[PDB]
DNA sequence: CATATTTTGCAAAATGACAA
RNA sequence: CCUAAGAGUAC
DNA sequence: TTGTCATTTTGCAGGTACTCTTATTCAATATG
């Protein structure tokens, strides 16, 4: 305070943690990887390749004409302009997201390429090279060649620099986030994709069956070129105990495992003991030269270069070149095949020997027993593709289609003499069409789920979704690597549990930077080249690894880590870098590239003043963030990049994090060494070397999980099930909800923000946009209507508005062009002249086919009126005549739904066609049936609602809301249950809010004291009277506030019932689902239950009169139903066995006489007779 | 094995 | 086993018999480079074994903050403070004896009991 | 959204006690406790009912009306 | 201008010899 | 209407 | 006139019910 300098406490990271949200916000990585893509990586893949050339020779029968020819194409800078929609009369204008959304259109933006033609001339002179000049027709000019779908809230749309006034004016609600996609009017979120990465060596235990004992293998892969995947493998024949341990590579396109000593005598490396200090750097490891000598013994047949290069292509799986050029075709492999990553030129055979070399010593180290196999799950060695990443290959593969098409359109247009026009040449709708598709659809291409439709739900549910990660497919498990990265408890419990993940509260995704800077100060500061290294000259050097390219060695690592450390902390190195330095291993890793997850933290150094290790942040920098947020709510500003830039906070991942030491808190852990038994049992960990400290241990948690009142004080599934849980939980998602026309949309009638509040959870605006309420719970066994998690809801309660909810739905309907003049209508449909007219009635619909708002709608009725033309000048169905020129397409209200219809919308889709979009209203109350679950997985059913005389009430006349089971406490162990009951009470009594956050020191027993001094029993026990008698209830009730989430299932959407309704046209059962009137499927066990039952009739009846029963004939002489079977002329006749007195009828269902049938078809004749011909 | 996790063997 | 190269070509020595006089003979198999012996060792098969243990130290080995740090007795400086670490040898039935480096004098010693 | 007129618990009515609460919290700087004691607020149900408000009605009213007068 | 076609878990069964 | 995909409920 | 032993190819399928939403149906060059 006072003091500039002071250390701070544990209270004041939250201001840290406040800058921090004030700056990144919750979205901010997809934001930030959309704009890394639109910024640079669109201009890289534009000038990467794309630069065609087409030589027309001259084909000079006679030379008169022996010019050559050649037209080149090239694109320039690319301009992506703001959003724009084009119309049906070719009106262009500016379109808003809060007009997509309306008018199902997509939120895109052309793109523009600057073109540049130019052809050169040569004269086709026999044995003299071509020399190709200019002829002065450059022509250049932008040409349009698609449309890039933009996420809202980025930089190139029109909600970036949106002021909350300018977005209230815009429709659009201002805590909405943006990060998702507008396709067709429906928002996509790009689900992170998680990948292993590229690049590293991985090395692996195989099994006992396998003569092969340990694979290493590297992902080898390039990003600034191709962008394809080559994997080479080094793998160590032969077991413990097997004699012969050759060691043999895996080249791509070579149909054999190629020994390694011919890799290395083809690169350039003949003698042995070259090759064996490129393989192993130290002389004393004797170990290893035994394990490795089987190569160089295996190896011993080739001596030269050129016989390795001529071995190699004699394996290539080619098999379509001359002997003297498989040394050509071998160099090819070698070059631009063989670890792409590390170069695809010539001349860096060198490098490529030291990397197979150090491959070859992971593997052997593993082998050795000197280090385990690498594990699969550690969260360093993954890597997330964002939206940038996904949409860059998407792009790649879309523009290189484009592109060939260019090119073929060119070669097409030369080869007929035609002219050539740009226009002509480039297909926008390639683009257009590609990239509408995979993000409206799942599918990734020309995977599946990649881009999924954003929840709406809940505002929670939202935030949760727009950071959620899938791994595609023990995998499952939580492992230690993913501490404060991904949310510990926050999965499905199906089986997708621990496949999908989602991001900590803190957690980043970098987007990748050039590693060129990083490579010159590495150069300039002393790393030594590696083309001169020679290891035995420099046995303790440290390998320095860039992007998993070594790049060379460094012999004093620890002034240039400093050194690297300090260009970081003071922003001359990108912060998203990361860089790791392994002692033991001797290896310097440096990491640029896009998807690695990193998470903030303090910064500890040695504060000589203080004589001890201590923050590097203190209390003026806090002072400094308290002033620029409350001016925020004139002096300098100091934001979170003003910590970043000066050192204060640091950026770090999985893999870094591997060499650091992390204090929990640092009021605790920094400072050197009558307790309160109340308080929970901490450690000091008796060590002080810490490089960092945890800015808060809660911002491990998720989105969901931040929720949790207490959540250290419950069984971790219980936090599990409301993380899952409370993405269905029922409040106000958006604040703009009237002016959307969603699909479905729920309310709470009055959301309360809760009384047991975490620290975090007011930077996810849950107080601003809550999703419960406060209802006054008493856990009691009343009247045993609340067993097996059932609850008692207190009728007087739900009267007067607790739990209520508004429940919108909205039908979207259009009219086609079916054909030039075939354009559909809305109208109101009249029975004399329309065919397929439903049962519902249609006299809600006025003159333009649309019900007027504020009209009560109930179940089948018509709310869209539409009919479409048909050919006219039919007879039949008794009541078809020629004016029955128009056929129904109404769209009636769902059957089991009904309400008020409050708002109608009509405009006009894309192509100039007139759709509506009809938004009913209804009101749900809560039930018996409802679901409805505190905040620790304690979900419950209503059992039964009591008016407010009959509920349990205390003397001072208080009853509960809702009563609950006791039962459900002691087995589930949800102790932050009670607590935050008692919590509750406590705040409300006293005004105050709750502390409910994770890890700080709020005990029980100051809860308890506090609500004692409040004139309460300390442990919240109240005495309570019966409802019915008045009488004293001989025990006392745990009574008080607590905060419930009403849950999207309620009883109403599920009860159904069939006695007789639609069939299926195939099979002839009953249809499936509630939605379509179906049946219920009586399953194969449901069967075995009913056979050990022994009722066979119950069995026959279930699977043949009330699914299927089909009447059908045979004969006994042929078992097949070939019978035909004239009933009314009562004439039967088998045409082959011609037989007509010999007929039998049998009752079958007819599944199995499709199955019948089919097998007929399939060549196999199911005889079927009625007599027995063996005894049994 | 199985299928899956034929046989061994077939 | 202290492999030795040629140093004519830098290739292998494979061992051979020798008549004359009876002895060891370490011989080139491209360049017919032939010479004494130095031991009469031409293999070893570490069925157990005990190097790599200690492997990994490096002369600053203390800058690791992770390595976790003890006061046991230094029996070269007498030195409170030094770090330690178990067996890096990663094999499942190696023992949990702790080894120590003096970060004054770099000199390591283990807790072991039976050795001393 | 908007004050509950009701408490739902017992029943009284709080929908008057709304702007009341908001001058007491602003003009007085009394805490929030004091300001529910203050207005006949004497049982934590009430309390519940009138602390835990978020008034929403507030952010509606920023967007402009669809049908204007 | 409109329809038509370009991750996982092995024991065997089979193969190439073979040796007098 | 079919197909595919995704999300979810109770085990 | 009979055993022998030692590499290379051989087939796959994953629980029971139930709810909801979204997209898409070959594009484009070519002849009648
Ligand atoms: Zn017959
Ligand atoms: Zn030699
Ligand atoms: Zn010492
Ligand atoms: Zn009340």
């Amino acid at each position: 305070f006072e003091d500039e300098s002071a250390p701070i406490t544990a209270e004041d990271s939250w201001a840290v943690i406040s800058a921090f949200f004030r700056e990144k916000g919750l979205v901010s990585q997809q934001l930030d990887s959309f704009n890394q893509f639109v910024d640079y990586t669109l201009q890289d893949i534009i000038c990467e390749d794309s630069t065609l050339i087409l030589e027309q020779l001259a084909q000079h029968t006679t030379e008169s004409d022996n010019i050559s020819r050649k037209y080149e194409i090239s694109f320039g800078k690319i301009y992506v302009t703001k959003p724009m929609v084009n119309e049906s009369d070719g009106v262009t204008h500016a379109l808003y997201p809060q007009e997509a959304r309306l008018r199902n259109l997509t939120y895109s933006s052309g793109l523009f390429v600057d073109v540049k033609k130019r052809t050169y001339e040569a004269i086709d002179v026999p044995g003299r090279e071509l020399k190709y000049e200019l002829i002065a027709e450059e022509s250049e000019g932008k040409v349009f060649i698609g449309r890039l779908p933009i996420m809202l809230r980025s930089k190139n749309c029109y909600l970036s620099e949106a002021t909350e006034s300018d977005l209230y004016k815009l429709k659009e609600c201002p805590f909405d986030m943006g990060g998702y996609f507008i396709i067709n009017g429906s928002e996509k979120v790009l689900i992170a994709q998680e990948r292993s990465a590229g690049n590293i060596v991985q090395v692996f235990k195989k099994a006992a069956p396998s003569p092969i004992s340990h694979v290493a293998e590297i992902r080898s892969a390039l990003e600034k070129g191709s962008r394809f995947i080559s994997t080479l493998q080094v793998k160590l024949y032969g077991r413990e105990g097997s004699s012969a341990r050759t060691i043999k590579a895996t080249l791509p396109y070579i149909k054999q495992d190629i020994p390694i000593v011919i890799i290395f005598r083809a690169l350039g490396i003949i003698p042995d003991g070259e090759i064996l200090e490129h393989i192993c750097y130290d002389v004393n490891d004797w170990q290893m030269l035994e394990m490795l000598k089987p190569c160089v013994e295996d190896g011993f047949v080739i001596q030269d270069r050129e016989t390795a290069l001529d071995f190699i292509g004699r394996r290539g799986t080619a098999l379509g070149i001359k002997k003297e050029k498989r040394i050509q075709y071998a160099k090819d492999i070698l070059q631009k095949e063989f670890l792409p990553h590390i170069t695809q030129l010539e001349g860096f055979e060198s490098r490529k020997a030291f990397f197979l070399g150090y491959m070859i010593n992971r593997l052997l180290l593993c082998a050795l027993d000197r280090k385990d196999q690498d594990d699969r799950d550690h969260f360093g060695k993954k890597r997330l593709d964002l939206a940038g990443p996904l949409l860059a290959q998407l792009f790649k593969t879309l523009f290189k289609k484009l592109t060939k098409d260019i090119f073929r359109y060119m070669q097409r247009t030369v080869e007929e003499a035609h002219d050539f026009n740009m226009k002509l040449a480039i297909n926008a709708k390639t683009i257009t069409s590609g990239l509408k598709y995979a993000l409206a659809t799942g599918n990734w291409g020309e995977r599946a789920g990649v881009s999924q439709v954003l929840n709406r739900y809940t505002y929670s549910s939202t935030l949760s979704h727009l950071r959620r990660t899938n791994t595609p497919i023990k995998p499952r498990q939580l492992h230690n690597t993913h501490w404060g990265l991904v949310c510990p408890a926050e999965t499905p419990e199906g089986q997708a549990c621990g496949l999908v993940k989602n991001l900590s509260l803190m957690s980043c995704i970098s987007v990748g930077t050039d590693p060129m800077p990083i490579i010159t100060f590495l150069s300039e500061w002393g790393m030594e080249p590696l083309e001169d290294y020679v290891p035995h000259q420099s046995p303790d050097a440290t390998r320095v690894f860039v992007n998993g390219v070594w790049h060379g060695v460094h012999r004093n690592p620890a002034r240039l880590m400093e050194t690297l450390r300090t260009l970081r902390r003071k922003g001359d190195i990108n912060p998203e870098v990361s860089m790791i330095r392994d002692i033991r291993e001797k290896e310097l890793k440096i990491f640029t590239d896009a998807g690695r997850v990193y998470r903030p933290l303090f910064i500890v150094e040695d504060d000589e003043s203080l004589g001890h290790k201590e923050l590097k942040v203190r209390k003026g920098h806090i002072a400094k963030l308290m002033a620029t947020e409350y001016q925020d709510i004139d002096v300098e500003e100091y934001t979170w990049s003003s910590l970043l830039n000066e050192g204060l906070v640091e950026y770090i991942d999985a893999e870094e994090e591997e060499s650091i030491l992390i204090a929990m808190q640092p009021e605790d852990l920094e400072p050197a060494e009558d307790v309160d038994p109340a308080k929970r049992i901490r450690v000091s960990h008796h060590a002080t070397t810490f490089t960092h400290c945890e800015i808060h241990p809660s911002m491990i948690l998720g989105v969901a999980a931040s929720i949790i009142p207490f959540p250290d004080h419950n069984q971790s599934p219980r936090n599990t099930y409301q993380s899952a849980m409370g993405k269905q939980a029922m409040g106000v998602f958006l604040t703009n909800y009237n002016v959307r026309m969603d699909t479905m949309a729920n309310i709470l009638y009055y959301p309360q923000k809760p009384l047991g509040t975490t620290r975090a959870m007011e930077y996810l605006k849950f107080r601003e946009l809550p999703a419960g309420q406060n209802a006054i719970v008493a856990i009691a066994c009343y009247s045993g209507y609340n067993q097996e998690d059932s609850m008692i809801m207190n009728q007087s309660s739900i009267d007067r508005g607790l739990f209520r909810s508004l429940f919108f739905r909205s039908y979207m309907d259009q009219e086609k062009k079916y054909g030039m003049s075939i354009t559909e209508t809305f109208e109101k449909p009249q029975r004399t002249n329309t065919l397929r007219m439903k049962h519902g009635t249609y006299d809600k619909l006025d003159d333009d086919g649309l019900i007027a708002p504020g009209v009560r709608v109930s179940g089948e009725d018509v709310i869209i009126g539409k009919t479409t033309p048909i050919s006219p000048d039919e007879e039949e169905l008794g009541q078809r005549t020629a004016y029955h020129s128009k056929r129904d397409a109404s769209t009636p209200l769902r059957s089991t739904e009904n309400g008020i219809v409050d708002q109608v919308l009509v405009t006009t889709n894309q192509d100039g066609l007139k759709f509506v979009k009809v938004r009913v209203r209804t009101t749900k109350i809560p039930q018996i049936g409802d679901k409805f679950a505190s905040r620790h997985g304690q979900k419950g059913t209503i059992g039964i609602t009591y008016r407010r005389e009959d509920m349990p009430f205390t003397a001072e006349g208080i009853v509960p809301d809702l009563i609950i089971n006791p039962h459900a406490i002691p087995s589930r162990m949800t102790v932050a249950h009670l607590i935050e009951c008692l919590l509750s009470k406590v705040a409300a009594l006293s005004g105050n809010e709750g502390d409910a956050s994770p890890f700080t020191d709020i005990t029980v027993e100051g809860i308890s004291k506090l609500l004692r001094e409040h004139g309460y029993q300390s442990r919240g026990f109240e005495v309570m009277y019966n409802g019915h008698t008045g009488k004293k209830l001989m025990a006392q009730i745990f009574f008080g506030p607590t905060y419930y989430q009403r849950l999207r299932h309620m009883v109403d959407d599920k009860i159904h019932a069939r006695a007789r309704g639609p069939m299926q046209v195939l099979t002839r059962q009953p249809v499936e689902g509630r939605s379509r009137d179906g049946g219920l499927r009586f399953g194969e066990m449901e069967r075995d239950c009913m056979i050990a039952h022994g009722a066979a009739s119950f069995l026959k009846e279930r699977l043949m009169e009330a699914s299927d029963a089909f009447r059908v004939h045979i004969c006994g002489i042929c078992g097949l139903m070939t019978v035909i079977a004239k009933l009314n002329h009562n004439q039967f006749e088998c045409k082959g066995c011609d037989n007509k007195i010999d007929i039998y009828q049998i009752h079958i269902p007819y599944a199995a006489k499709l199955l019948f049938q089919e097998l007929m078809a399939m060549n196999i004749t199911p005889r079927l007779y009625t007599d027995r011909s063996r005894d049994f | 094995t199985x299928p899956g996790v034929t046989x061994p063997g077939v | 086993t202290t492999f030795r190269f040629c140093r004519d070509c830098n290739n292998m020595l494979y061992p051979r018999e020798d008549k004359e006089n009876n002895r060891l003979l370490f011989e080139c198999r491209t360049c017919s480079y032939v010479e004494e012996a130095g031991s009469p060792l031409v293999y070893r098969h570490e069925l157990i074994t005990n190097i790599g243990e200690t492997a990994g130290v490096v002369q600053d080995i203390g800058s690791d903050p992770t390595l976790p740090r003890s006061d046991r007795e230094c029996p070269k400086c007498h030195s409170r403070e030094n770090v330690f670490f178990q067996s890096q040898q990663r094999r499942k039935d190696t023992s949990m004896v702790l080894f120590f480096v003096c970060l004054s004098c770099s000199h390591i010693f283990t807790s072991d009991q039976k050795n001393k | 959204m908007i004050v509950p007129v009701r408490c739902f618990s017992c029943g009284k009515v709080v929908g008057d006690k709304w702007e009341s609460y908001l001058n007491l919290l602003q003009e007085d700087e009394l805490d929030e406790g004091t300001a529910l004691s203050r207005l006949g607020l004497k049982r934590y149900c009430c309390r519940r009912m009138i602390l835990t408000h978020v008034d929403l009605i507030e952010k509606f009213l920023r967007y402009n009306p669809l049908e204007k007068r």
